[PDB]
RNA sequence: AGGACCGAACCGACUAAUGUCGAAAAAUUAGCGGAUGACUUGUGGCUGGGGGUGAAAGGCCAAUCAAACCGGGAGAUAGCU
RNA sequence: ACACAGGUGGUCAGGUAGAGAAUACCAAGGCGCUUGAGAGAACUCGGGUGAAGGAACUAGGCAAAAUGGUGCCGUAACUUC
RNA sequence: AAUUCCUUGUCGGGUAAGUUCCGACCUGCACGAAUGGCGUAAUGAUGGCCAGGCUGUCUCCACCCGAGACUCAGUGAAAU
RNA sequence: CGAUGUCGGCUCAUCACAUCCUGGGGCUGAAGUAGGUCCCAAGGGUAUGGCUGUUCGCCAUUUAAAGUGGUACGCGAGCUGGGUUUAGAACGUCGUGAGACAGUUCGGUCCCUAUCUGCCGUGGGCGCUGGAGAACUGAGGGGGGCUGCUCCUAGUACGAGAGGACCGGAGUGGACGCAUCACUGGUGUUCGGGUUGUCAUGCCAAUGGCACUGCCCGGUAGCUAAAUGCGGAAGAGAUAAGUGCUGAAAGCAUCUAAGCACGAAACUUGCCCCGAGAUGAGUUCUCCCUGACCCUUUAAGGGUCCUGAAGGAACGUUGAAGACGACGACGUUGAUAGGCCGGGUGUGUAAGCGCAGCGAUGCGUUGAGCUAACCGGUACUAAUGAACCGUGAGGCUUAACCU
């Protein structure tokens, strides 16, 4: 009913007793700890701020330090909250693992995307390639037109044009975990996760049944 | 778009890049130091550090490939009687890099790269 | 992967001996076809006494392709080329007795039982 | 391609407001030699990090 | 990655009995036939080893009625029940890529005898 | 023997792309056609404006041609702008 | 019009491979083409390779790919032989 | 038909499907005998069509190698 | 008319509903199946080829369907140039002729470096009012929404029979989008090997340069599709046609005038992304600064000395981040790169020597030698002590609680 942020290791495969190679996603998921209770008079809305991880000393600051010797806990990298679900407390120092991702079916990932870089559009929304051959000159990959004429003069806002491809948060719905090995704190689940091969990505359970 | 590649193509094609580190590798040893850009230094670390890591190995074997690249005996003869027996303890970087100045008609960022003995 | 204007080779004994896809069957803007769905053929090349004759429309389905299909364990089992088996316009069931070469598995779904009885192996 | 009605003196230079110059902020001293120098730089002498290693 | 390291050989089976490319593998494929579980085998010559730990794999071709068949497999799956190496090839190459444009006479290779 | 064949130099210019305020006021790159002939080329002559020359396109005659350029009639004439 | 990827007649013309003045790498001899130092985006220009399919593209097989060398064997319709 | 308007005429062949193409009917809007008629081997950087081969033309584009583009330094235009 | 480039195709769209499909309904000459006709409904989806310059059309074959129109009969400072519609030429034809003919037939230059608007992306300045670091709530905006087939209920409902469901559920595909590199392949001019011609290292040997990477055969990482996962949803709120309940006006009847309830892929959420420049600039947590002097038209003023914090920027090592800035990691208290040691992976028995063979050349040492970006370690080299910017308790008014 909570999210989990963990790091993503890398992608495997998992030979099952039929013979079915179910390619599997490691998911290191270490000590999830509450750093903040949020309650509805107090502030506003109610989530738990988790972190995880091992900041070093001298690279911590003061502001954030300060922020951690207030909820007891040790400095991780970053910090993300998630929303409750309808009457859940713990405490503030809460070290949540993987032990309650052992009997939750699918679950939902979010983590950011490779970023493509400054990618066309045949490259972004399928933009299909015009003519090699046949007499075309200088407009092999070029988007075409934009727009219509005179009458609406001006271009629609949202017209798909080139542009920034990747590098964003996105989520992909409804994978199944398939093992988690909790005494190394692990996380295996069906299909692919998004990219950059040793960053972060939030596991919450199920949005969709 | 370029993600986990290596090498620097630095505005040269090939042939002519790896003509220019085995060209830039005789001018490094022979005179201890030279004077360059920041990215053909940078680049340079990745030419000669395996060239005097093969030079500390004593072997007609050896000769042949420390001789396949450079292409100069002269270089061949310069390490595995000196580089070689200077190096032959420490296990590591063999060449250090500073920031010299500017080249003056382009503005090109220069970079003095030597190596690490310098006992003379 | 049988797309359209393929030549492919027959595998059976309908008096076909080359053939060509002209229109994948079942869903619109259907690119390809795979191992287990049906086609719509035209006769390109047959027998001089044969069952059916040259320029002659039917459905044929696909058993040996070039590009293999997968076994769930990772596994793809190649051809050396392109090859199908006919069957009749409107009751499928294929037309033909002897049916050469090997087949594949993945037709095993209660309609091409008819074809992987008569197939020599898998 | 080619324009319509002539930029203004106002529109000259608002497109080069962004086009100003960062320059120096701040220098080095050299532990040794007391002379000036870029950050992670050797001196116009010769010097770097409190030491004479080029030797000119 | 040691997280995967570990992950990779608690699955990779321990004899893998060692062939090179250019062998004569006779390998049993555990096949499903609806209720039965039936044994039957794949033969054929190896054209390529893609050694890389858990997710190695070979590739057996296999003339048969003229018409070759290649077939990939994956080493440490619990399909394939064994491997079988029958004759051993002396060929120079690692993948043995142009065995499916030749047929016949020229598709026979010599002896490992050393 | 050849207005013969394949094909460099040389001569030409079918096709495509680049170029189009070019590298060039017609070129470059990759192929292409003649390549002992009605061939091609250097030097020097001769034919001139309603005239020349034209394997004839109204093509060419000094980046200009269904009538060259220069100067003079002449500040033509302009019911038009 | 320029320190202009164009035009400009003749002469000499070596080594290896090669039918050769083609072409590939070199000698004598002469140049690195008067802006460069980084980055390694979209997209443009010149290219390299490509799964399965193989003209389904399109005005059109345009462009690319392809074939290509020597000797021997073998060679149709039709014909002015 | 380099000619046929009606018209993609009609029949036969090629194709899964052929306003183009090939062989023929004469109903020649409005062919026709040196402003030549009808055939013709060879030839053609010629027009139309078909088959094999071959492939990025295309299904549907992907990665890579260089020259610009982009950034800093110098010089520094143009149409409007 | 001191210029608004013409048909068609390509690429890319977008809107209307008089709706082709999917959806919900009324009537039937609606048994069922299958249909017909009409009302509400625009969320999404809505062919491939032969022929033709063609739009169109015809034909072949698919599809749940191959919708109808607007947008200079959308779209040439985006491409094409086949048609038409320049100059050459020819046929038929009208004319004495020059020539003419939506009469055909072959050939036939398509320019622009984007100032502004618009749009897709990404930063700077300053603001938010004490300053800084994170985290967020969420106004609002966008994305997405399609569906075939088989099986099950069921040969059940209906029906003499033949035929043969609605509803609901599940499995499995097509087209579309998103993420990803485990696998399947592609690529891999930075890796290993084979090989032709030639030049060179003095020569043999062994390698190197050039010939498009010379031609090639394979192939680490990274990038991807044909590869592999996943998604459209269920539910709820308010309705549309239509169906009602109760119910008078009009003692009856009646869905409607009061009141109330069902009712679609449409509308609002539900799912995902951006998101406090949302100047209405919100909220929470944490850290930081609590020295003295004069002047003054004594005002939220200026200036002096002394201190400048937390933090930020810069500089430098660099990144699965990136056009540039930005953003992420680290800077000796160090694993951010390079080098190095080991491993992995790829190539496939290196060199040298020994033996066999007239010789080329084959075995032995030897699954060797060499191994690009990959994995785990190691301070050997470069990330230098500083300095610069950022201050010294934060205006006035009223309420509210305690001095």
């Amino acid at each position: 009913m909570i999210g989990l942020v963990g790091k993503k290791v890398g992608m495997t495969r998992i030979f099952t007793e039929d013979g079915v190679s179910i390619p599997v996603t490691v998911i290191e998921v270490e000590a999830n700890r509450v750093t903040q209770v949020k309650d509805l008079a107090n502030d506003g809305y109610r989530a738990i701020q988790v972190t995880t991880g091992a900041k070093k000393a001298n690279r911590v600051t003061k502001p954030e330090a300060g922020h951690f010797a207030k909820a007891g806990v040790e400095a991780g990298r970053g910090l993300w909250e998630f929303r409750l679900a309808e009457g859940e407390e713990f405490t503030v120092g809460q070290s949540i693992s993987v032990e309650l991702f052992a009997d939750v079916k699918k679950v939902d990932v979010t983590g950011t995307s490779k970023g493509k870089g400054f990618a066309g559009t045949v490259k972004r929304w399928n933009f299909r390639t015009q003519d090699a051959t046949h007499g075309n000159s200088l407009s092999h990959r070029v988007p075409g037109s934009i727009g219509q004429n005179q009458t609406p003069g001006k271009v629609f806002k949202g017209k798909k044009m080139a542009g920034q491809m990747g590098n964003e948060r996105v989520t992909v719905q409804s994978l199944d975990v398939v093992r988690v090995d909790a005494e190394r704190n692990l996380l295996l689940v069906k299909g692919a996760v998004p990219g950059a091969t040793g960053s972060d990505l939030i596991v919450k359970p199920a949005v969709k049944a | 778009m370029r993600h986990r590649k290596s090498g620097r193509q630095l505005n040269r094609n090939s042939s002519h890049r790896q003509a220019m580190f085995r060209n830039m590798a005789g001018s490094l040893v022979r005179h201890e130091i030279i004077k360059t850009t920041l990215p053909k230094a940078k680049e340079l670390r990745r030419v000669v550090e395996p060239l005097i890591t093969l030079a500390k190995t004593d072997s007609v074997a050896n000769r042949r490939l420390a001789f396949a690249r450079t292409r100069d005996n002269e270089i061949v003869a310069k390490l595995f009687n000196e580089l070689g027996p200077r190096f032959a303890s420490r296990a590591g970087g063999y060449t250090r890099i500073l920031k010299c100045g500017f080249r003056a008609g382009d503005n090109a960022p220069m970079a003095y790269i030597e190596l690490v003995d310098r006992s003379e | 992967m049988i797309q359209e204007q393929t030549m492919l080779n027959v595998a059976d004994n309908s008096g076909a001996r080359r053939v060509m896809c002209i229109k994948v069957l079942g869903g619109s803007h259907r690119r390809y076809a795979g191992v287990g769905d049906i086609i719509k053929i035209t006769i390109k090349e047959a027998i001089p006494r044969g069952k059916v004759k040259k320029g002659d429309v039917l459905k044929a389905v696909v058993v040996r392709t070039k590009k293999g299909v997968r076994r769930p364990d990772g596994s793809v089992i190649r051809f050396d080329g392109n090859a199908c088996v006919l069957l009749n316009n409107n009751s499928e069931q294929p037309i033909g007795t002897r049916i050469f070469g090997p087949v594949t598995r993945e037709l095993r779904s209660e309609k091409f039982m008819k074809i992987i009885s008569l197939a020599p192996e898998v | 391609a080619v324009q319509q009605n002539k930029p203004t003196r106002s529109k000259r230079g608002m497109r080069r407001s962004h086009d100003a110059l960062t320059a120096v902020t701040s220098l080095s001293v050299d532990k040794t030699s007391g002379e000036k120098h870029l950050r992670h730089h050797i001196t116009a002498d010769g010097y770097y990090r409190g030491r004479k290693v080029i030797a000119k | 990655s040691n997280i995967i390291k570990q992950l990779e050989q608690e699955q990779m089976k321990q004899d893998v009995p060692s062939f090179r490319p250019g062998d004569t593998v006779e390998v049993k494929v555990w096949v499903v036939e609806g209720s039965k579980k039936r044994l039957q085998a794949f033969e054929g010559v190896v054209i390529a080893i893609r050694n890389r730990g858990l997710h190695s794999a070979f590739t057996v071709r296999k003339i048969s009625n003229g018409e070759g068949v290649e077939r990939v497999f994956q080493t440490h799956s619990p399909v394939v029940d064994s491997i079988s190496v029958k004759r051993r090839g002396a060929v120079r190459k690692a993948k043995l890529y142009y065995l499916r444009e030749r047929t016949g006479k020229a598709a026979r290779i010599k002896e490992r005898l050393n």
